[PDB]
């Protein structure tokens, strides 16, 4: 099919920063004290 | 109380599809054709319609490629063509006459089609269990004009809305029996709380 | 490159499931 | 480039004007009147009853 | 097709009946309370 | 149920990290090129 | 306000009424896609949820 | 807009007669047009045959001629085809088949009148709705 | 001994076309001064086979066996017509009518469906000269015809046909017609057919003969998007014939 | 039963005021969107390949044939100002309705 | 013990971390069947002929779809509301083009999420609770019910019942409107109350009871941590959050009773959701919407057209349209 | 070059008049006297080289043959249409109202 | 110029994949107790 060839580094990217964001906060929190 | 509510429930649930579908112990003649009948009935009038006017309704194609007014059944049976097609287990006095041992006969829709069939099956068309709750007769698109509502449609209607009240019920009476057996239909005991002594999930 | 970025998703989504039911933070009465 | 200005006449010679697609519509029919909105023309979907067709 | 056929209705008469001996098998008096 | 002994902390100083990241990126400048071809 | 605002006038808001209503949804439907579009998605969830 | 005597005024027969309904008698050929025709003839189409419709001009090109109250009258006694070829009494409601058709039965000549007023001043009405189908609603 | 609807009503009979026993070897005689009609045949078939399209031309394609997914409902049956005596002896059967096509769907190995209109429409078959009698050496073979696999109305899914429907891609308002211009313009097919009518078992006393049938055609088009495929049909074949 | 649970009551209403909250903020903003006409009216790449294939179709598809037919039967009695006439003979419609 | 007592405890076990019980014996089992039919055939199914008339319609991933347009599609016309196992099949590739995955999906999800409301009744009965949970998760069950079951009972087919994915469910909407006109109909207009209601209840709740914790917590921590799970003191004070809500409106519009008041957040969306369902329920036998369609006449007997006719025109746009090839008489009678 | 053949005859005089050999049998209701009676007779025994031979039909009434004089000049004939003339389309085209 | 239509996801990935993991190493270590 002829799709968006920017649709797949926007999904890509869509996913990988918030998460990497939240996982970046979560073991850091996890290492405190 | 409970036992009985699942029992009428049931009850309910089978009156419904009773008066839907059987027309033997719900004459057509009294409760106006079934749903299936009257589908059955619309393929049946513009059959005879087209074949008076000369189609061979046998060999004509429709537009998908499935014959116009005859078709095969998965299993072979010849049945009237189009949407019908989902309703050609169907079985009615006006319409078996014309029924041999393979389906719908070729030579007895030729030569044998009745007038009184024609006017039952015209009839029946035109009084398909289809209307509006203020009993405006016809597809939802219809003008005002006639009005009907089936008594099948009433039947049926009103008799699913009771049964599945009635298993609302049977759920309500029997989980409330279940635990006033039990003695805790009034709430936890805070002293005696079950799930205070139960190891943890995790 | 579509199908596998929808079933990737999909996939990511069900193993979240996963962790957080048998690896989720234990409730425990204070 | 512009094409130029397209001006449509039947076979007895009337101008006829092509109905314009209001923004709404993300498809609209084609269909002819005379200067005083008249349908004279159109492009027909149905075939079997069609009165207006370019053709005729 | 047939030993499908045969198949699934070994499993689905399985738990049918687990199902049918399970409920027979004194449910009311599996509660954390009055058993009777 | 008992905590595992053999569990040990992790870590990586900042000097690391500009190394590593400088290592990255580098390496993707080097690379890209035929990535793209 | 913002809708009609967009459109060509006021007529395109929705009117006042039970069945009014009713036609702006299938307005929405035939012209604008409207059940395609992902944030009205994100809306149904939000009710429904 | 108002149902006047003008409105109310049809074809008597194919000789140029006028007869002018009164109101009551557009009710009554509105009320009896429903009670025995619309399950097949609502707005003015047919639908058990869409070929042939109501509307006047329809009516006009029938043989005998339908589009005035005396062929409406003999077509609700003695119904033919379009070409007038062929009686069709064993499938078409009339009072020579209300035997088989018994909402017949208890159609008086008055009653018939009504009906063929009510088929003759609807289009008038209506215009195009009249026997136009969905297309018109 | 005689079977009803209610015997017969989801058995798959239904498609089946009647057989005859093992000791109907006979003959039956035809009377040059008689007419004759075929008042019912039948034809089940049990194959459906696509020619591959191959990429060499030096290669000689092949028939190869298909999966049948659209159920027991391809047979067709209750087909009437003349049985013309000429003045060389010869028999001509003249389809006149009957349900005489059915839409088949065949599915390939690897996925490919191929739908096709198996069919005898307007079927003239002949047998060889000085057919004083049909025996088990008799042969029918003939030409018929095969329309477009839909018909006129029919609309694909963005709404385009050929007697109704859109004109042109709607969805693309503003792109080069040019290369949309054979999914556009609707064509309706019509080609011709072959079919040879192999007589196995005749019963003298009834007039009812049965044997093997094998049919070339080609398969649907839809309605001039791309090239058919050549099928090739086999099957077994009933009939009755009587005096008219 | 379901595998999570709530075990913070503070966090369980907060959740309540947050759903419905943000759907309908959601919600608003698509319609800011069709304000503009700026649609989710279609998938380009389906569009293009039923272009092409008249044998390719979807729900998708489906459902533009029925916006279709809601923008040709309405606008006539629904945009007065814009006194359309539409001849029926180009009303899109299916076989026999 | 002997091995059937064993079995049965651990069946019935309040220790397992899912509970399982005998309405679960059931549901595990349908519903990983469905489950798993549903995936596999939402990636990979080839078309479907869903309206009997050999058009297959493209429902999976790998053949065209997106997640937006992608669907598992209804069972063919031709079977109407006939039992096709996959042993009804000469084959899998017949089963597939016929819609085989469609009714085994349907028919495991049904009975499974049966017993998963049963299952609902039996943990609440292991645990010491009131049994009622069960009764409020009746609604969207009840509504599974009518797309996936009573709508193709009543049309004679599982052709019409709802497709298995996003664009599919919106193409089942616009059909029943133009069929029923159910956005008239007052068991869907109830539906909508219900699900606005529950919508605006759920803010309201979640606005008041936040609005009126009890400070236990710092300006730069989260307000969440002043709870904790299992303690025995309320969090929030109810005579507060009455005091506001009472001022906003009346006193007596106000609920000061909490069981009273999450009585009413139960029923209030759980009963509009009933209605919602026995609306498609009982337009499954074609008593539809109010037609008030050329309900207002002029003195002379002009149309004078309301809001419910342009609605008839939308509707009738959508009635041409929908299934172009598939009727050949006049009426669409289902 | 691809060509529409049913708008391409749309532009014959079967655009113009009733065509004895490609017409829908409905269209013989626009004149007095012709249907249903001599308008199946008219496509039972289509085709025709021209207009005048469909008087040659075999059993016409005397009377019918003045109804079919009367109308000659309401009919043509033209090449039959394959698109035009299969399905039984003649004897239902698959419109209605 | 016709380059290679991965070649933007691959060089992204590339970057982004240990790059994170690093941050998230150094940043769980800054938050360790001093
Ligand atoms: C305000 C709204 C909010 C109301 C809140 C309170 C909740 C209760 C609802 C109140 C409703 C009051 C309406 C009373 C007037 C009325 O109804 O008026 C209607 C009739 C009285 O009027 C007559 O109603 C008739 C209805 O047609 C019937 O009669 C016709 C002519 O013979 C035809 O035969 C037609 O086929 C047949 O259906 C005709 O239209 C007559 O012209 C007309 O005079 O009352 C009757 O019928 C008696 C009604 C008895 C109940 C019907 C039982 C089963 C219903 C199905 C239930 C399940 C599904 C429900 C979905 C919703
Ligand atoms: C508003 C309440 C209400 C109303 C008005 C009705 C009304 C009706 N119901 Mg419904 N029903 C309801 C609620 C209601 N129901 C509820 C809550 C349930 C449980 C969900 C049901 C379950 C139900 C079922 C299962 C059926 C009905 C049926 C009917 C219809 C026939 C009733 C009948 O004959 O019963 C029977 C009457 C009795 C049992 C009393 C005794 C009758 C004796 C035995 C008759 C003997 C007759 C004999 C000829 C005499 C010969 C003597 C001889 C010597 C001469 C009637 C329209 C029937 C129907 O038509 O289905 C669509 C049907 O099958 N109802
Ligand atoms: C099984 C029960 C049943 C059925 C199928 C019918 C069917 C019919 N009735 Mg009868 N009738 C019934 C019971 C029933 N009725 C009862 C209980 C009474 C006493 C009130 C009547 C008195 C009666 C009269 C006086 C008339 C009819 C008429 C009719 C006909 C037209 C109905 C209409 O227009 O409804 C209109 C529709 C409504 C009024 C909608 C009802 C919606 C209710 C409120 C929904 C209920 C849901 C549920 C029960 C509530 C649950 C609450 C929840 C929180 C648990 C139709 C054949 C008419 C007729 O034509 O007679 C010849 C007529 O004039 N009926
Ligand atoms: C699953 C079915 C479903 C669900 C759950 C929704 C849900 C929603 N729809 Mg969608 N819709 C659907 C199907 C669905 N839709 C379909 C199939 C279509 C056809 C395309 C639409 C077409 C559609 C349109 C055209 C619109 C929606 C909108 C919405 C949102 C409305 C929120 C709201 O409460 O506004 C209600 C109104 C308010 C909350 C405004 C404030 C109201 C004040 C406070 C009322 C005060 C009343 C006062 C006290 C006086 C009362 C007097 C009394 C006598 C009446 C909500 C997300 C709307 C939207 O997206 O808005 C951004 C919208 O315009 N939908
Ligand atoms: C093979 C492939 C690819 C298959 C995929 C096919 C396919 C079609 C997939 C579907 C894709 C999909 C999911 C699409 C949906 C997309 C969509 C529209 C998303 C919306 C996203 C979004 C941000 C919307 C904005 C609005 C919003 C925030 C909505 C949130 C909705 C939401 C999560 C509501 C909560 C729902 C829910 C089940 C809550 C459970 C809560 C719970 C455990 C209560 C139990 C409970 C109650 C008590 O009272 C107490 C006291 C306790 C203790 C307790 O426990
Ligand atoms: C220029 C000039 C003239 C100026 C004059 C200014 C002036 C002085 C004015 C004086 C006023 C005056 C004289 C006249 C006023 C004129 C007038 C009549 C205006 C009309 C305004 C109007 C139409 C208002 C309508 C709005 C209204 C009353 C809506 C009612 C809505 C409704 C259904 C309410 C309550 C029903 C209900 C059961 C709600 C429960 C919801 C719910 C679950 C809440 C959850 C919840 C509830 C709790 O309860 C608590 C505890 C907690 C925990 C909790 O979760
Ligand atoms: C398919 C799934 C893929 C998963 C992703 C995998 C992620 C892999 C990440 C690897 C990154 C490792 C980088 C560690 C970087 C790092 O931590 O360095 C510092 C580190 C020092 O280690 P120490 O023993 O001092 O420990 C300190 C600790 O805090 C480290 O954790 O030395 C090494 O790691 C030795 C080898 C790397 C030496 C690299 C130096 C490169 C110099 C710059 C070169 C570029 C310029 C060239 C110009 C010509
Ligand atoms: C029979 C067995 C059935 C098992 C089915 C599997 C159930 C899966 C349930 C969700 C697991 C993931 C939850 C992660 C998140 C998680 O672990 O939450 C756990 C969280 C626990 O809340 P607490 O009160 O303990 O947390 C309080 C404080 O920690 C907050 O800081 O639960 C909720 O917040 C409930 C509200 C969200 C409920 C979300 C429901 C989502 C449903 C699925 C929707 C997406 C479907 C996509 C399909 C493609
Ligand atoms: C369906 C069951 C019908 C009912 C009830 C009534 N009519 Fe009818 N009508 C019906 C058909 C199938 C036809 C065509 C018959 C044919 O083969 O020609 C008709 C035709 C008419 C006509 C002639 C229309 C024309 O254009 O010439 C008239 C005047 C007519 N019908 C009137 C009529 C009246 C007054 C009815 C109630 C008393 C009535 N019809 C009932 C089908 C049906
Ligand atoms: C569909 C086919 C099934 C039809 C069965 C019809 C029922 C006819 C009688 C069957 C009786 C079943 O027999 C049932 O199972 C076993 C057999 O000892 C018993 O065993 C059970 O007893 C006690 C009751 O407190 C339970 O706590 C215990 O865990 C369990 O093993 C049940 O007490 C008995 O009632
Ligand atoms: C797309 C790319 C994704 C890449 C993802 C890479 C994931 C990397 C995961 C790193 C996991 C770190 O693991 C984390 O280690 C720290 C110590 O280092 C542990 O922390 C533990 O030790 C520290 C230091 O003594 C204590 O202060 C802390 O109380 C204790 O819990 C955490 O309990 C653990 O969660
Ligand atoms: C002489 S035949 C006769 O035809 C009549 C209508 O003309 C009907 O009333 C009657 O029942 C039918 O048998
Ligand atoms: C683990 C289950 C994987 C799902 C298998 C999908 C069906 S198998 C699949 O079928 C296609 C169509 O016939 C073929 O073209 C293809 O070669 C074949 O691999
Ligand atoms: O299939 Mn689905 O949709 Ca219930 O209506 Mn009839 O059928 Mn078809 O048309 Mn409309
Ligand atoms: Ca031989
Ligand atoms: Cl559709
Ligand atoms: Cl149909």
């Amino acid at each position: 099919m002829e799709v968006n060839q920017l649709g797949l580094i926007a999904t890509a990217l869509f996913v990988l920063v918030p998460s990497v964001f939240l996982i970046i906060l979560y073991v850091q929190t996890e290492s405190q004290q | 109380l409970s036992y009985s509510l699942g029992a009428l429930s049931m009850m309910g649930f089978i009156a419904t599809c009773f008066v839907w579908f059987n027309n033997t112990v719900y004459p057509s003649e009294f409760y106006g054709p079934t749903g299936p009948e009257a589908s059955q009935a619309q393929a049946m009038t513009f059959l005879i319609r087209d074949q008076k006017l000369g189609a061979n309704v046998g060999s004509a194609q429709g537009p998908t490629g499935l014959g116009k007014y005859l078709m095969r059944s998965p299993t072979g049976e010849i049945i009237f063509g189009g949407e019908t097609m989902r309703f050609w287990d169907f079985r009615g006095p006006w319409l078996e006459p014309l029924r041999g041992p393979n389906g719908l006969d070729l030579n007895k829709i030729k030569n044998d089609i009745q007038p009184w069939q024609e006017r039952r099956a015209a009839e029946y068309m035109t009084h398909a269990p289809l209307g509006s709750l203020n009993s405006v007769g016809g597809v939802a698109t219809e003008i005002n004009s006639v009005n009907f509502v089936s008594p099948r449609s009433w039947l049926a209607t009103s008799h699913f809305v009771l049964a599945f009240f009635f298993l609302v019920g049977h759920l309500w009476h029997a989980g409330r029996a279940r635990a006033a057996a039990a003695g805790f239909e009034k709430g936890i005991d805070r002293e005696s709380e079950p799930v205070l002594s139960m190891p943890s999930l995790d | 490159m579509e199908t596998i970025t929808y079933v990737f998703i999909f996939a990511c989504i069900i193993a979240l499931f996963f962790f957080a039911i048998f690896f989720r933070e234990p409730p425990r009465i204070t | 480039a512009w094409k130029g200005h397209a001006v449509f006449r039947n076979k007895e010679g009337e101008e006829l004007f092509v109905r314009r697609m209001p923004a709404f519509f993300e498809s609209f029919p084609v269909i002819l009147t005379d200067k005083n909105g008249v349908v004279k023309a159109d492009i027909p979907f149905r075939r079997a009853e069609s009165k207006y067709s370019f053709e005729q | 097709m047939e030993t499908l056929k045969i198949t699934v209705y070994i499993v689905v008469t399985f738990f049918v009946l687990l199902f049918v001996f399970g409920f027979l098998s004194g449910d009311p008096a599996r509660n954390p309370k009055r058993k009777d | 149920m008992e905590p595992n002994p053999n569990r040990q902390p992790v870590e990586l100083n900042r000097t690391s990290l500009y190394l590593g990241l400088l290592l990255i990126l580098v390496l993707a400048l080097l690379f890209s090129s035929y990535f793209f071809n | 306000l913002i809708y009609p605002l967009g459109q060509s006038s006021w007529f395109f808001a929705p009117s006042f009424g039970v069945a009014a209503i009713f036609r702006f949804l299938l307005f929405f439907q035939g012209f604008h896609n409207w059940t395609l579009n992902p944030f009205h998605m994100m809306g149904v969830a939000g009710v429904l949820g | 807009a108002e149902l006047t005597p003008e409105v109310l005024t049809v074809p008597l027969n194919s000789e140029g007669k006028t007869i002018t309904l009164t109101e009551k008698q557009y009710l009554e050929g509105k009320r009896l047009f429903q009670y025995a025709c619309a399950s097949c003839h609502v707005g003015g189409i047919t639908k058990t045959n869409p070929s042939l419709d109501l509307r006047t001009e329809t009516l006009a090109l029938a043989t005998p001629p339908r589009d005035n109250i005396e062929g409406l009258v003999d077509y609700m006694k003695n119904p033919t085809t379009y070409d007038g070829e062929q009686e069709i009494a064993e499938v078409h409601p009339s009072l020579r088949s209300a035997d088989i058709f018994p909402k017949m039965r208890n159609l008086t000549e008055k009653d018939l009148v009504a009906i063929a007023g009510h088929i003759l001043v609807e289009p008038k009405i209506l215009g195009d709705k009249w026997g136009g189908g969905k297309v018109y609603y | 001994q005689t079977l009803t609807y209610d015997d017969i009503v989801g058995t798959g009979l239904a498609n089946k076309c009647p057989t005859l026993d093992d000791t109907a070897r006979g003959a039956y005689p035809i009377d040059s001064s008689q007419t004759y009609r075929i008042a019912r045949l039948c034809l089940q078939p049990t194959t459906f086979l696509v020619k591959e399209e191959p990429k060499n031309k030096r290669q000689e394609a092949e028939f190869v066996p298909t999966k049948l997914v659209t159920r027991e409902t391809t047979s067709l049956d209750q087909i009437q017509g003349e049985l013309k005596v000429n003045s060389d002896g010869s028999l001509t059967f003249v389809e006149e009518d009957g349900i005489d096509f059915q839409p088949v769907t065949v599915q390939m190995a690897g996925g490919e469906r191929i739908p096709l209109l198996f069919t005898v429409k307007n079927l003239v078959a002949s047998t060889q000269p000085n057919v004083t009698s049909i025996t088990t050496s008799t042969d029918f073979k003939g030409e018929f015809n095969v329309p477009s696999y839909r018909t006129a109305n029919f609309l694909d899914p963005k709404g385009r046909g050929l007697a109704s429907g859109y004109d042109s891609a709607i969805a693309l308002p503003q792109a080069k017609e040019e290369e949309l211009a054979r999914a556009n313009v609707k064509r309706f097919s019509l080609t011709k057919g072959q079919i040879s009518l192999n007589v196995a078992k005749v019963d003298g006393r009834t007039g009812e003969i049965a044997g093997t049938f094998e049919s070339e055609q080609l398969s649907d088009d839809d309605m001039g998007a791309h090239e058919p495929h050549e099928v090739k049909i086999q099957g077994v074949f009933y009939a009755s014939i009587e005096p008219a | 039963i379901f595998g999570i649970a709530f075990s913070n009551k503070r966090w369980l209403h907060f959740f309540m005021l947050f759903v419905p909250v943000t759907g309908l903020w959601m919600s608003a903003i698509g319609v800011v969107g069709l304000a503009l006409n700026l649609r989710s009216y279609d998938f380009i790449s389906q569009e293009i390949r039923a272009a092409e294939d008249p044998e390719f179709e979807t729900f998708y598809t489906k459902n533009l044939l029925l916006n279709e037919g809601i923008r040709a039967w309405m606008a006539p009695q629904d945009q007065p100002h814009e006194n359309f006439v539409f001849p029926e003979e180009v009303l899109p419609r299916g076989n026999a309705l | 013990a002997n091995l059937w007592e064993r079995f049965c405890n651990w069946v019935t076990s309040t220790d397992n971390r899912l509970y399982v019980g005998w309405f679960g014996v059931i549901m595990i089992p349908t519903l990983l069947a469905a489950t798993i039919c549903f995936v596999i055939a939402f990636i990979a199914a080839p078309p479907v002929d869903i309206d009997g008339i050999r058009e297959p319609v493209s429902g999976s991933l790998l053949y065209g779809n997106n997640i937006i347009t992608g669907a598992v599609v209804p069972s063919s016309n031709a079977i109407g509301l006939h039992f096709y196992p996959i042993w009804e099949a000469a084959s899998l590739d017949e089963w597939l083009y016929n819609g085989g995955p469609y009714q085994l999906i349907i028919f495991h999800f049904l009975l499974g999420a049966s017993c998963y409301m049963g299952r609902q009744w039996e943990l609440s009965y292991r645990l010491g609770m009131r049994p009622w949970i069960c009764v409020a998760y009746s609604a969207p069950l009840a509504s599974a019910f009518a797309v996936f079951l009573i709508y193709p009972i009543g049309q004679g087919s599982f052709s019409d019942g709802m497709p298995l994915g996003i664009s599919g469910t919106f193409n089942f909407m616009i059909v029943f409107q133009a069929e029923h006109n159910i956005l008239m109909h007052p068991f869907h207009q109830l539906g909508v109350a219900g699900v606005f209601g529950g919508a605006l209840f759920c803010a309201m709740h979640g606005s008041l009871v936040t609005s009126s914790l009890i400070r236990e917590t710092t300006e730069t921590e989260s307000a969440n941590y002043g709870y904790k799970f299992g303690q025995e003191e309320e969090t929030y004070n109810i005579v507060a959050a009455h005091g506001y809500f009472g001022r906003l409106i009346f006193q007596y519009a106000s609920f000061n009773n909490s069981r009273s008041l999450h009585f009413f957040l139960a029923a209030w969306p759980v009963v509009g959701v009933w209605f919602a369902a026995l609306g498609i329920s009982t337009m499954a036998f074609n008593l539809n919407g109010f037609n008030f369609n050329h309900s207002v006449i002029d003195a002379k007997g002009n149309v004078i057209n309301t809001w419910a006719d342009i609605i008839n025109r939308a509707n009738l746009g959508m009635e041409v349209m929908h299934e172009r090839n598939a009727h050949n008489f006049p009426l669409d009678l289902a | 070059e691809l060509v529409n053949v049913v708008d391409e005859k749309l532009g014959t005089a079967y655009g113009e008049k009733i065509d004895l050999n490609n017409t829908n049998i409905a269209a013989f209701i626009q004149y007095r006297g012709l249907y249903p009676t001599l308008a199946k007779l008219i496509v039972k025994n289509a085709p025709y080289e021209s207009v005048e031979d469909v008087l040659n039909i075999p059993g016409l009434t005397e009377r019918q043959k003045q109804i079919l004089r009367e109308n000659l000049e309401h009919f043509t004939v033209t090449e039959v249409e394959t698109a035009l003339v299969e399905g039984g389309d003649r004897y239902n085209n698959g419109l209605y109202k």
